[PDB]
């Protein structure tokens, strides 16, 4: 529903204009009854009565950052947690600028596939730690926890397959020695191509990532688990050691003019494609 | 009134205070004897009467207690005051020990001074390096047999 | 050559250059802790103008300069 | 002298919201000197009043024209800027505040003493 | 309109205290480093006192160095030694003072005696090398004088930082007290001591002025930086509940 | 109009009394029309239509600096522009309190005269400067200052007494005079006069005690081949003359009924411009 | 080149609440360098426009968007450190910079001379 | 008893903020003492729920009034100083205390024997 704001100024001018007596903002009695009768009736069904579902994702358009409005105020009351949208983030980069202090859910972890909640329980754990030493000498959950806010940018969404390996490779720690700048730049070869494969120092019998299939057999066994967790960890350990020795290399020495702007070009393109 | 001045707040067989920069060492503890070095030799401070001020070349001490045990430091500058009393303070400059220097590394840094005395600034600056080589090779001897 | 008294350079300075020695034969585990009572970092300056220091640059400040 | 009083309590109204955000000692040196005479002009606008001899415990002051604009003036120059800042605190005129400002200095003198009695 | 602003009023005190915060716990690491020195201290510097400890008490040139904080919200410190400068000021004096704000204040208040100010970034320690730099400097332009008072924040106590002084004369005037307490029953204290100094030869003599009297610099820097991280402790924690209160 | 914010209060007892229905702040729907059609009224008419005019002064009272009142923002879109009034610039010293940052004119620059033109394209460049070196001595903060110190008056200033204190300023003859003896220095350009009092007159037509020369300055300017060389005499005349015999007395005057005597003499210059 | 224009002003106005609280020389050594090309872009932002000639008292300037995506981009890289900051203030493209940067080297040039 | 695990708490506090200035050694021996009783009466406030035996992974704790106030008046004059602080946590009244501190002190046993040997 683009946008349950919207929506209810629509309401308040049917409700006014019939003389219904009108409270908060101007608002009639009933706009929480409009907006929860809504809501309700999407929902996840029993096993008896087949287990279909209706996801809802309602937006409501905040002034300034007030979420203490009378519309705004009901429609979070309803909801199960939201997704908050922070301005000065959309502006600081960060894109989607999702604010995850403020955002929550809360049926987060019941949701989750197999594979997602393994790498995310940790995520949960370094970010915090990471957040609250930002405020207050560089530890291991500072520089991963810093990989992590650069991967998060992205313009279209990425796929399960593509989006959970390069968390993995951030959580056991694939992209430490690689600088924040250039882990688009690493995560776009992750995905697109591959620098085992290109020519020489393969040797994996199955885990690729062109290999998109794969993404399903993931979502049942997890990647911490005995069929794929010593073919995952091959593909990383020959991207990272490749990437950082023949591709990285490049950065120690591009100090002129029309290199560093190839190299931008190259960097900004990278933020766009997951 | 008027302004309290800084020694104010400080209060206070041979007991020796070996300092270094503004922190001690060793406080007051009760030893057998140190051997400093400087200006006339190494004058060796035992238990006495004398009272004596000893300047110090760059140069190492060995600070042997009663029982037997041995403890070496090397110096870089100061003075030793020696008391009336069976007690002295040897206030240094810096008063490495000797163990936290390094045989390698001195050596290293010999080899290195002598290339820059051959094309030195001049007369003035040339006196500077030979002061560097004067304690590289105290501290090179210091290490090796004693 | 050889006397650095007789080239200026009083006392202190040959101090501060017997030190600076003293800590650069340290041993690689524990160097970083002795050179921070002698590495320079100082200097001696006035404003002049208008939030233009002069820095007057008489005493050496740096070993090599002595 | 009025407007010097208004002018100078202007200054001290935003002067007072540095000294929250910073502190008093961060204050540059002139300005310290318009705080304390700032300071002093709040407590000298205070007055014991003659109908409130019950709430206030003192006998009341009638403050005359000539009085209060030669009290203020002197103090806008600078002339007391060594008496203390309590001895204008809830007085008349400039008599009471020297007045106030002997009390005060006879009973430090005294206190003093006693904390003096006692050596070793 | 007012909704929208008086948040904006108080997120603008929570980016203050934030940043404030920092300050404090980045002090706090700075004073635990600090604190390493009260355990030891004092003992370095005890004959350093037979040579330089008056008893009480203009010709010539005084020259006087203050030694001042870098950067402000320290709180009665800066103030305290300014105070100890406007009560002495004699018509033979010179001001070389250490920091920022003495830099700062006393060209401002003093430009006829204020020559040159000293300054050190804090990055490492304060060392035996810092405190020649001072010696040097306090005769270089300055030159000869008839002694060298050496203002500083002494640290009793976390929240008493005293307000101190060490006295070193000139070398003409000092060998002229240090032969008197060498060949009388005045003094006392040092009649023994002037006579082991004196009997040494004369490079030794002037080579002990030089090496005591850097080494009470020394000890002077030293103890102000312990003081100035203590009372800007005080004063940023007061800042905090300051801002708290708002 | 003195005031609107009074008017819109009796209109509102009208329109309640009436039962209109009432809006924000309880006035009616068009209370902003109010306003509008009576300030549009005033105008500047055509060659066509005589070319007279009605010029419009509404003032309009703001509670404790409240310019989102609804009958304070109505009035501000409807009017060209504002001189608004602040509280603490009023007690602070400068009168007319005006600030400036906050009030501003929308047809400025061509409802001016060619001679006030001339300065004050200039004074804005200063005091822009001034103002962001004040937050944050230049020959902009010296000169910038003494600007502060001339718009203090009580009574209207005439154009010529006016221009020529602003001129003096412009191109720095106030430099060397300090900012607490300017009014005693603009009172001695006005009414007195250094160069024929003293000896070193010798000015041909350029006086100050002449007004009827303020119609020739709104014809050709004070930069012009006519007037530039006569007036930047007059000004030579009256800063040295007034720096070594004048202010010389400031340095001496170091004692009491002589500081309290200069004191009430610099206050009373604040008044006559 | 545009977003990097919106994503320094986004860390200028951060910046500018530590030199608030902190001061100006208590920030870091790239994060200086940042606060002088950000405030060379709030300044380069300014247009003296052709309307308002009686207002600004300048002439008006058209700037092209290949003029305007080129001069920014420039100031980003860090090409135009070594130019002033007050010849961005209202003017057009980066000729009309260097053109202002040129008067106010030659006047400061004349100023300190007398 | 109630009002003096209020007040240990708030002077816990207090001394919370001085060891992460100062120390830990910093401290008086008597300040010591209570930071070793506040510590535990922090992990002696918890309890494992009978209803979250699925969450916690151990049986559920009804500790009665009579147990909660001996207990807690116990640890206040400090006749459980020599017991260890993680005996403490997560268990209800005193008898369940002192049966961790028994597993504690054989386990401690055991893996102490291991390592002087190996």
């Amino acid at each position: 529903y683009d946008d349950l704001s919207k929506q209810a100024v629509a309401y308040r001018q049917i409700s006014l204009l019939l003389r219904r007596p009108p409270g908060r903002e101007a608002y009639p009695g009933d706009v929480f009854y409009l907006h929860s009768r809504l809501l309700e009736r999407a929902a996840m069904l029993s096993p008896g009565k087949g287990g279909g579902s209706v996801t809802a994702l309602p937006i409501v358009e905040t002034l300034s950052n007030d979420v203490t409005a009378y519309i705004v105020t009901n429609v979070i009351s309803i909801t199960d947690g939201q997704i908050y949208l922070d301005t000065k983030l959309f502006t600081g980069g960060q894109r989607p600028a999702v604010n995850i202090g403020l955002s929550v859910s809360r049926v987060g972890s019941s949701a989750q596939n197999a594979a997602m909640k393994g790498v995310a329980g940790k995520l949960k754990g370094i970010l915090a730690e990471y957040r609250k030493l930002a405020a207050d000498v560089q530890t291991i959950p500072m520089i991963r926890g810093a990989r992590f806010v650069a991967l998060f940018n992205q313009k279209q969404p990425s796929y399960f397959m593509n989006a959970i390996v390069s968390l993995y490779a951030c959580l056991n720690g694939y992209l430490d020695d690689v600088k924040v700048q250039y882990v688009k730049f690493y995560e776009y070869l992750l995905v697109h191509r591959d620098l085992g494969i290109m020519y020489g120092t393969a040797k994996n019998k199955f885990f690729y990532m062109y290999v998109q299939e794969l993404n399903y057999l993931i979502r049942f066994f997890t990647l911490n688990s005995p069929i794929l967790h010593g073919e995952l960890e091959e593909m990383l350990k020959q991207h990272t050691h490749l990437f950082l020795q023949h591709y990285q290399s490049k950065m120690n020495a591009i100090k002129s003019e029309k290199d560093v702007k190839a190299l931008k070009n190259l960097l900004y393109s990278c933020k766009r494609a997951v | 009134h008027d302004l309290p001045e800084g020694f104010e707040f400080m209060e206070h067989t041979l007991r020796l205070t070996l300092t270094r920069q503004d922190e001690f060492l060793l406080r007051e503890e009760p030893v057998k004897c140190v051997t400093v070095t400087g200006t006339n030799g190494e004058y060796g401070i035992y238990p006495g009467h004398a009272y004596k001020i000893v300047q110090l070349n760059p140069s190492p001490l060995t600070v042997e207690y009663t029982d037997g045990t041995t403890k070496k430091y090397f110096v870089s500058g100061g003075f030793a005051h020696i008391n009336n009393e069976g007690s002295c303070d040897v206030n240094t400059v810096e008063c490495t020990l000797l163990d936290d220097l390094d045989l390698a590394i001195a050596e290293k840094e010999l080899a290195a001074q002598q290339a820059a005395l051959g094309s030195a600034k001049d007369d003035k600056a040339k006196s500077v390096v030979e002061i560097r080589i004067s304690v590289i090779e105290a501290v090179i001897a210091a290490l090796k047999h004693h | 050559s050889s006397s650095w008294r007789d080239h200026g350079i009083s006392y202190l300075k040959y101090l501060n250059v017997c030190t600076e020695t003293l800590h650069s034969t340290v041993k690689e585990s524990r160097r970083a802790k002795y050179e921070r009572w002698s590495k320079p970092c100082y200097t001696a300056q006035r404003p002049d103008g208008a939030g233009g220091q002069e820095t007057i640059d008489k005493v050496p400040i740096h070993t090599k300069d002595y | 002298v009025a407007q010097d009083v208004v002018q100078m309590l202007t200054k001290y109204r935003e002067l007072q919201d540095i000294i929250a955000v910073l502190g008093i000692d961060e204050l540059s040196e002139e300005d310290k000197l318009i705080v304390d005479r700032a300071r002093k002009l709040v407590k000298f606008l205070s007055q014991p009043f003659q109908v409130a001899e019950v709430f206030t415990g003192m006998t009341g002051h009638y403050v005359q024209l000539d009085d209060t604009i030669d009290s203020f003036s002197g103090l806008l120059m600078g002339t007391y800027d060594q008496v203390p800042e309590m001895a204008f605190y809830m007085v008349g005129g400039i008599n009471s505040v020297l007045e106030k400002a002997k009390k005060m200095a006879e009973e430090a003198a005294e206190l003093e003493k006693m904390r003096r009695a006692r050596v070793a | 309109g007012k909704l929208r602003l008086y948040k904006e009023k108080l997120e603008g005190y929570n980016r203050f205290y934030s940043i404030v915060k920092t300050i404090k716990m980045v002090t706090l690491a700075k004073y635990r480093a600090a604190q390493g020195r009260i355990r030891t201290r004092d003992f370095s510097l005890r004959y350093t006192e037979l040579a330089f400890s008056k008893p009480q008490a203009a010709k010539n040139a005084l020259v006087y160095i203050p030694i001042t904080t870098n950067r402000g919200s320290c709180g009665a410190l800066n103030s305290n030694i300014v105070r100890c400068i406007d009560s002495v000021v004699s018509s033979k004096m010179v001001l070389m003072p250490v920091g920022k704000r003495g830099i700062d204040s006393f060209s401002k208040l003093y430009p006829d005696e204020f020559r040159y100010g000293i300054i050190n970034d804090m990055k490492e320690s304060m060392h035996f090398g810092y405190a020649t730099f001072v010696i040097e400097n306090a005769y270089e332009v300055s030159k000869d004088a008839d002694r060298y008072q050496v203002i500083f924040n002494r640290f009793v106590s976390a929240g008493v930082q005293r307000n101190a002084v060490y006295n070193i004369p000139s070398y003409e005037k000092w060998k002229e007290d240090l032969a008197d307490a060498a060949s009388s029953d005045n003094q006392k204290n040092r009649y023994l001591f002037a006579n082991a100094l004196q009997n040494e030869e004369e490079q030794l003599i002037r080579d002990f002025f030089d090496f005591h009297a850097a080494l009470a610099v020394l000890n002077a820097v030293g103890e102000n930086e312990l003081s100035e991280q203590a009372a800007r402790l005080v004063a940023v924690e007061g800042q905090l509940t300051n801002i708290s209160s708002l």
